[PDB]
């Protein structure tokens, strides 16, 4: 009933499948770390967050906003809070 | 979802998500309980219903067949 | 003498207990201490009983019509 | 869906039952059932109270005058 | 006495052993520790009071000048 | 699938009524 | 240091901009206005004048801080936080004469 | 001004939809026919086109 | 039957709340919303009895109190004014306890919850069924104890507790003026009988009826939140909806309004307390309209739409019409109750968002809601020809039909708050539906185009309206604020209607103003507030989804910037009051209880003496050597004193100052 790994996955697929400063589509799997296997700098990371919590109607914390650098820890991080709409 | 919560609270109105397997023969049981003292109310609110204008025999009023105040008027009028 | 059930005695909390406790021991004599003491037992009973004094049988309602007041002295 | 309703009351589980202290048999046959035998009694104990007695006087004494028509000339 | 603080400005998104209350444990307590706590009057803190007598004079100027 | 009784305060109230 | 805390301005900076301004149509340039103000500061390295120009940007986020911020229902400060609580202790009370 | 380079006047200039962009392939979507300025006012006022037309026959 | 509409709803609430186990959650709610049912059925045969046919009837069941000249009853009195209040009250209560059971059926405890709203509706009854003040004060306080237990109803909300303290605890302080107006009503007259203050009323002093009547009036403050007694009112949102529609918008804030209304034939012999309605009606209805305008919730903006309808009323009040504030009364509650619902409906689209920075679209996800918040909005602002039109403009011509200074004064407070009434209405309307989505995807991504692969059985979730029971009260409603207000013109407003002939609103020959309403207001000022409803709107059409940019540069502007922050945070009232009232008690408890109790009252008093007594004896215990020559030399020392203080004369007064020296020469150490 709640959020799922396949639910998670596709549909933060589709926030960062827009991104016109990637290196590519294509280039984005399961561990795709933010900055060696995507084309990201270390203030766009912070951006991606930015969209992240305003498309999962969640907030993330400062403290927190450090650890997540790759879309692997993006999966798990958001599967540990059941607040995911 | 549903949110856990203890099994030993016991609770006048329920509980968390509280509803007996007997919820509608009990609540039959209740019903009957409120209206066998509405009526019981309603007798003694019919025998104290206190006025002092009588109303038209024509106009439309529900309260012309169980209240005494009048019953008893309307018959005295009823006279002649 | 029974016993209870277990709880987690914070010191902090258990410490601040004592001290609201026993904070009657520690009072002193001092220019502030005077003044709020003697505000609030002397000063502020003595303004109300003034104040009741003085207007004592002043006023009465009960049936004073148009045409009367309420006062009486 | 709707859990079925739960709980011990008094804190007794399902397997076991209330144990008395002794307190109950004094409490709810003798205070609990002495005030309930006294509040049959109080329906009964005649009224004496200032009320009751002065309406009667002031009923007869408003009617010698236009107030309250006495069923009865005099 | 630890410094008399609100809890109103201690981090919601920290360790808290009693997040409820965003204290921890053993936490050192103010005397007021009472009335210092979540549930405490709220402390709003949009403007230094000073400033909000004379911007709610403002208006009361302007509801007196619209009258006259 | 468990039943409530109706219980004695039920009884009590009504009763007592 | 220096760093973890200056993500942090522009974590809050565009985010305040949006609070304000209910049309993110107008929000989504007011970003590159935003980005592109921190892309000026790039290889600042002193720390004497790189402190100092964090602590003077914290000042300019409160004297823009929003009346009220939006949060998230289930947020401290949203409206759906510690609604429905569990209790924290599910097993049931031990054996005592009470 | 301010050590920082910050301008209320450039702040406010950009104030607009901007030409370049790499954020309206994932906002787009709401600038489409299901949110276009038009069919978001095609149901303002529900029944007004269809009242009129009984309102007229009853004046006729 | 008249005793048997007081009892239902009590009795619903029992079996809800205190057997609701034995019911369950479905049998807690079928029996509770019958209950209301058949009362709500019963309150209209009441109103085409009592009112049309014009017969007022009495209950008095038996004494509540009896001392001397004071004997309150248990009774209730049917007349004009009781069954039009009853009418309000029963159709949005049954309406909101079906509203409930769409909308906390996946709240767990669920049968307390409708047990309190049958408790509420209990004690409504109570306060305008009523015979006297006191009895009324029953149902007074048994809404408020009913409010902070709904506004509290999650409790483990701590927003919830602070508010639900704050809504008890700022109606009780209108119960002290209350309940002082209650005792001077007692001092003055010997009872509290509606029959006895009214008949005896144009005779009183007239200094009676201004104490009395003051009192009163802060009392109404409370309860219908006003200028200064509201802070309770906009977060006693922090409780469920359906608590928020039939209590926060059309009942329990109401409950001053019908005090003033009821005891209109004794607040009719002093014009001061009038004047004080009709200028105090003007700044609460201005005040609050302001505030909505800037405000992110949308709970909390419909909250203050209720303070400034509410303040139109008490403004007709002191107009000396109370007929009027009557008719607008009812009127207002059926499209307001309405606008809770369907922002109810809402915020059950969205995952229980509130905030109108994330609202947009959903013109075709919530094609039913938009058609009847726009309907109710309508009417809120006076639309022409609509349910609230005749209740809410008649006010204005009725303002400026009293052609003193007073009533023309408040006519443009009046209408400049009309203004700002407009603006937050189509902001709701905006934001929420003419507008560009402003949410995440969940809340707009339909099932139209796939976008999923492995998830499309779930996730879509895009925002769907409610079932019937969600959905069939606001249809209700929708029919009640396009037509009700027209069909009942005549019977409230009229123009010489004997709807009200048996003494329940009294009205003084010296003050009418209903012909001048009509006549002498000339007929721009009738169609004025028509002409800034239909031009102030589109500006605000034309400042967003049209320009959306000086909006914009208004907001950052020096000037604008704080006018934004003022008004949003409520005039920093709560500010005032937080730190200057709640706070001060809170410190002035701190001193007495630190300083004071456990301080100087123990010094000076038991731990004082205790120190310094047990000094004392420790000295006079030193002297106690056991040397039989010191004792000698004290016996010879006493011996002399006792010679010396016969054979000298000497006065009395000495030996004491002696034995005060020595003993506290003795307390000294050394
Ligand atoms: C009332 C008004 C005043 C209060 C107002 C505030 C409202 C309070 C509501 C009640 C609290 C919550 C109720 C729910 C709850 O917690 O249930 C616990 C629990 C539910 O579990 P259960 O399985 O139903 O009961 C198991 C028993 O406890 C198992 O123990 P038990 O079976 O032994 O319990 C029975 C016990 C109960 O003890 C009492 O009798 C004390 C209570 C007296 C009530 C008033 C008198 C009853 C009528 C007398 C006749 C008219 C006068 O008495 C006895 O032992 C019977 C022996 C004989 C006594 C009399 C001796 C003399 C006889 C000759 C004369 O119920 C009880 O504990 C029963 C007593 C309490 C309930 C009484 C009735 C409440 C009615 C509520 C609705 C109406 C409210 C008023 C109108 C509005
Ligand atoms: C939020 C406000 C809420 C109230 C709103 C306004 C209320 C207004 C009522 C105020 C009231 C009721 C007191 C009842 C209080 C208990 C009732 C409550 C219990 C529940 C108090 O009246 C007091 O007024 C004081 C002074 O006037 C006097 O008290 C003492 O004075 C000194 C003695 O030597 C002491 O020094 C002082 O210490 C005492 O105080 C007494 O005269 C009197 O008892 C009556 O006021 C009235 O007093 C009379 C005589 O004055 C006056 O009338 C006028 O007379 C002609 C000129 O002669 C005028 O030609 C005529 O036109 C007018 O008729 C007015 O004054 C009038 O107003
Ligand atoms: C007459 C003076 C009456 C003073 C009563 C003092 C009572 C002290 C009890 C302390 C209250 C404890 C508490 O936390 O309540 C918080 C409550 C809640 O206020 P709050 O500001 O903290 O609520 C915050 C709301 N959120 C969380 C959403 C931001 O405050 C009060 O109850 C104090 C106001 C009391 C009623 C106001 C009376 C003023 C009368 C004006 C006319 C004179
Ligand atoms: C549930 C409601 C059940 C009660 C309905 C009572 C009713 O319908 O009125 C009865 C009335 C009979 O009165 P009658 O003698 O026929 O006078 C009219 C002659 N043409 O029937 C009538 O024909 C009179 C017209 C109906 C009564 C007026 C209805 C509208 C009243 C205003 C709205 C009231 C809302 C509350
Ligand atoms: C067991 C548990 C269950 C029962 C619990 C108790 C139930 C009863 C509770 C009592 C509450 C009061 C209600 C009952 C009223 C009964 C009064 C009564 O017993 O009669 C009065 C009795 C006789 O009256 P009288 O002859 O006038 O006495 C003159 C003495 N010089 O007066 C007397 O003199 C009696 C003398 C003997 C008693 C002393
Ligand atoms: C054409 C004629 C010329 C027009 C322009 C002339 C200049 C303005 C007129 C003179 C000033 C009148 C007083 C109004 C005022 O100054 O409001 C300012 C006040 C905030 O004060 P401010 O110093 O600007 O804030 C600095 C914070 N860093 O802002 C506020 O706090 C708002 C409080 C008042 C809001 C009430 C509604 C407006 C009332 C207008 C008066
Ligand atoms: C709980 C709801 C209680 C419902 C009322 C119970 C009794 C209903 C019958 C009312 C009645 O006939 O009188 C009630 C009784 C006597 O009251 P009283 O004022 O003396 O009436 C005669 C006037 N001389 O007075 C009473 O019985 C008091 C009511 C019970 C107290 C609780
Ligand atoms: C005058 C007519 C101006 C109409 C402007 C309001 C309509 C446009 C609008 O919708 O403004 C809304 C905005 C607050 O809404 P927001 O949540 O910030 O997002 C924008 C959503 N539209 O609101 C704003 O940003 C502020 C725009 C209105 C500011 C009005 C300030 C001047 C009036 C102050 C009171 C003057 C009267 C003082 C009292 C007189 C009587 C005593
Ligand atoms: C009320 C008394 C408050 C009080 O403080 O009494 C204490 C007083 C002196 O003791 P204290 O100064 O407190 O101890 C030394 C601390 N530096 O201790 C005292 O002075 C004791 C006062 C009691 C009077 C002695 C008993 C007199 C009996 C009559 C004698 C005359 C015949
Ligand atoms: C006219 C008056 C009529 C009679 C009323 C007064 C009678 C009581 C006073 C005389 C009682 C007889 C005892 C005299 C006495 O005790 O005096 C000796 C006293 C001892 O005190 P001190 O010398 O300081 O002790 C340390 C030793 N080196 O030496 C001193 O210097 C005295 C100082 C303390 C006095 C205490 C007196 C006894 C207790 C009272
Ligand atoms: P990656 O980009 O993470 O690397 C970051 C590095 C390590 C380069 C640091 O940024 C760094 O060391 N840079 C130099 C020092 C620094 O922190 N510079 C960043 C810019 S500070 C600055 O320019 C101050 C102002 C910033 C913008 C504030 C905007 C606030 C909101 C304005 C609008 C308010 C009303 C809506």
């Amino acid at each position: 009933e709640g959020l799922q790994k396949v639910e998670v996955y596709e549909r933060i697929k589709s926030l960062l499948a827009g991104f016109d400063k990637v290196n590519d589509p294509n280039n984005i799997t399961e561990t795709a770390h933010f900055a060696n296997d995507l084309g990201l700098d270390s203030l766009d990371t912070v951006e991606v967050v930015m969209a992240i919590e305003e498309e999962f109607s969640i907030e993330i914390p400062d403290k927190d906003a450090d650890q997540i650098h790759s879309v692997d820890k993006a999966i798990e991080y958001i599967l540990r809070q059941p607040d995911a709409h | 979802p549903k949110i856990p919560y203890p099994k030993h609270v016991w609770s006048p109105a329920g509980g968390w998500y509280a509803q007996p397997a007997n919820w509608k023969q009990n609540t039959a049981i209740f019903g009957l309980v409120i209206f066998g003292i509405t009526a019981m109310v309603w007798k003694y609110s019919a025998e104290h219903e206190v006025r002092h204008k009588m109303p038209e025999p024509d106009r439309f009023y529900p309260s012309r067949y169980w209240v005494k105040q009048i019953k008893d008027y309307e018959r005295a009028q009823k006279e002649k | 003498g029974l016993q209870h059930y277990k709880i987690a005695m914070d010191p902090a909390l258990v410490r601040l207990g004592s001290m609201i406790s026993n904070r009657y021991k520690y009072f002193r004599w001092t220019k502030r201490t005077a003044l709020v003491s003697f505000m609030y037992v002397v000063v502020v009973p003595s303004t109300i009983g003034y104040l009741a004094y003085k207007t004592d049988g002043l006023w009465d309602l009960r049936a004073k019509r148009r045409g009367d007041l309420i006062s009486e002295r | 869906q709707y859990d079925p309703p739960t709980g011990w009351l008094w804190g007794v589980r399902p397997g076991e039952k209330y144990q008395n202290e002794g307190w109950e048999g004094p409490f709810f046959y003798g205070f609990w059932g002495s005030l309930i035998v006294f509040a049959i009694a109080y329906a009964y104990k005649p009224d004496t109270s200032i009320q009751t007695w002065a309406l009667e006087e002031a009923r007869r004494r408003l009617e010698a005058e236009g107030i309250l028509e006495d069923p009865n000339p005099t | 006495n630890p410094p008399r603080i609100k809890r109103q400005f201690r981090d919601p998104h920290a360790d808290w052993w009693d997040k409820q209350e965003r204290r921890n444990f053993g936490e050192p307590v103010h005397e007021d520790h009472d009335i210092l706590g979540m549930f405490s009057p709220y402390e709003y803190t949009w403007i230094t009071p000073g400033k909000g007598l004379f911007q709610i004079g403002l208006f009361i100027a302007s509801f007196l000048g619209l009258c006259y | 699938n468990v039943e409530e009784p109706l219980g004695a305060a039920f009884y009590i109230a009504v009763g007592g009524i | 240091s220096n760093r973890q805390a200056a993500l942090s301005l522009y974590r809050r900076a565009l985010k305040l901009a949006l609070d304000w301004t209910v049309h993110r149509n107008l929000w989504r340039g007011q970003a590159l206005y935003i980005r592109s103000l921190f892309e000026k500061n790039r290889n600042v390295t002193d720390p004497r004048l790189q402190r100092a120009l964090l602590k003077e940007t914290e000042k300019l986020l409160e004297k823009w801080k929003h009346p009220d911020p939006y949060c998230p229902p289930t947020a401290p400060g949203g409206s759906k936080y510690e609604r429905n609580l569990p209790v924290p202790n599910l097993e049931p009370p031990p054996p005592l004469k009470f | 001004p301010n050590i920082t380079g910050f301008d209320m006047r450039e702040f406010l200039r950009h104030t607009k939809t901007p030409t370049y962009d790499p954020w309206e392939r994932h906002e787009a979507w709401r600038y489409t026919g299901r949110f276009s300025r038009f069919n978001r006012f095609k149901g303002a006022l529900p029944g007004f086109g269809i009242a009129t037309v009984a309102f007229t026959a009853y004046c006729v | 039957m008249y005793l048997s509409i007081i009892i239902l709803p009590l009795l619903g609430s029992v079996v809800s709340g205190f057997f609701g186990r034995k019911v369950g959650v479905s049998g807690a709610q079928l029996i509770t919303c019958s209950s209301v049912i058949i009362t709500t059925i019963l309150s209209i045969i009441a109103f085409f009895e009592v009112g049309f046919n014009n017969i007022p009837v009495t209950i008095n069941i038996f004494r509540w109190i009896d001392s001397e000249w004071f004997i309150i009853n248990w009774g209730f009195q049917y007349d004009s004014l009781t069954v039009s209040m009853l009418i309000p009250v029963l159709i949005i209560s049954s309406l909101v306890h079906i509203y409930s059971i769409s909308y906390m059926s996946s709240d767990p405890h669920n049968q307390r919850f409708f047990s309190y709203l049958s408790l509420f509706t209990f004690m409504m009854i109570i306060l305008v069924t009523a015979n006297n003040y006191l009895l009324m004060f029953v149902g007074w306080e048994g809404v408020g104890v009913c409010s902070y237990l709904l506004v509290s109803f999650w409790f483990t909300r701590i927003a919830a507790n602070q508010s639900s303290i704050s809504a008890f605890l700022t109606n009780r302080v209108g119960d002290c003026f209350l309940t002082v107006g209650m005792f001077a009503i007692l001092w003055s007259l010997g009872n509290l009988d509606y029959a006895t203050v009214f008949s005896l009323a144009p005779y009183i002093n007239s200094n009676v009826v201004i104490i009395i009547g003051i009192c009163l009036l802060i009392g109404a403050m409370a309860k219908s939140s006003q200028v200064g007694l509201h802070v309770w009112l906009p977060m006693a949102m922090e409780g469920p909806t359906p608590v928020s529609a039939l209590i926060h918008a059309a009942t329990m804030v109401t409950a001053g309004v019908y005090l003033l209304m009821r005891s209109s034939p004794l607040i009719e012999y002093s014009s001061t307390v009038l004047l004080l309605c009709l200028w105090l009606g003007a700044i609460t209805t201005v005040f609050s309209s302001l505030i909505g305008l800037f405000q992110q919730d949308i709970k909390k903006v419909i909250a203050y739409s209720t303070m400034s309808q509410l303040g139109m009323m008490v403004l007709s009040i002191g107009l000396s019409s109370y007929n009027i504030a009557l008719f607008h009364l009812v009127n207002h509650a059926f499209y307001k109750a309405l606008l809770f619902l369907g922002a109810g409906s809402v915020i059950h689209a969205v995952a229980d968002n509130q905030d109108f920075r994330k609202f947009g679209g959903l013109i075709s996800y919530l094609p039913l809601t938009y058609s009847v918040m726009l309907i109710a909005s309508l009417s809120l602002v006076a639309f022409p020809f609509m349910t609230g039109f005749y209740s809410k403009d008649f006010i204005l011509e009725s303002a400026y039909g009293q052609f003193s200074f007073s009533g023309v004064a408040v006519y443009i407070i009046a209408t400049i708050g009309a203004i700002f009434t407009t603006l937050y209405s189509v902001k709701v309307l905006y934001l929420t539906f003419l507008s560009n989505p402003n949410g995440p995807r969940t809340y707009y991504r339909l099932a139209i185009d796939n976008f999923f692969s492995a998830q499309a059985i779930k996730s879509y979730k895009p925002a769907h309206e409610g079932d019937f029971f969600l959905t069939l009260p606001l249809v209700i409603l929708a029919l009640f604020s396009i037509f009700f207000g027209f069909i009942t013109k005549d019977i409230f407003i009229g123009l010489g209607s004997n709807f009200f002939v048996d003494n329940s609103l009294f009205i003084h020959p010296i003050h009418e103003i209903m012909i001048d309403t009509e006549f002498a207001v000339p007929v721009l000022f009738k169609l004025l507030p028509f002409i800034f409803t239909i031009s102030f709107s589109v500006i605000a059409l034309t400042l967003s989804e049209l320009l959306s940019e000086l909006v914009i540069y208004f907001k950052f502007s020096r000037f604008g910037y704080n006018i934004f922050g003022f008004f949003n945070q409520r005039f920093l009232i709560e500010f005032f009051y937080n730190k200057y009232i709640t706070n001060l008690i809170l410190n002035l408890g701190g001193q007495i209880t630190k300083i004071l109790d456990k301080g100087s009252i123990e010094l000076f008093g038991p731990y004082g003496l205790e120190r310094g007594l047990v000094k004392l004896s420790k000295n006079i215990s030193s002297l106690s050597t056991s040397h039989v020559t010191t004792y000698a030399l004290y016996i010879l020392v006493g011996f002399i004193l006792y010679l010396i203080y016969n054979n000298l004369l000497l006065d009395y007064s000495y030996l004491l100052l002696i034995i005060i020296l020595l003993l506290l020469l003795m307390m000294i150490g050394e």
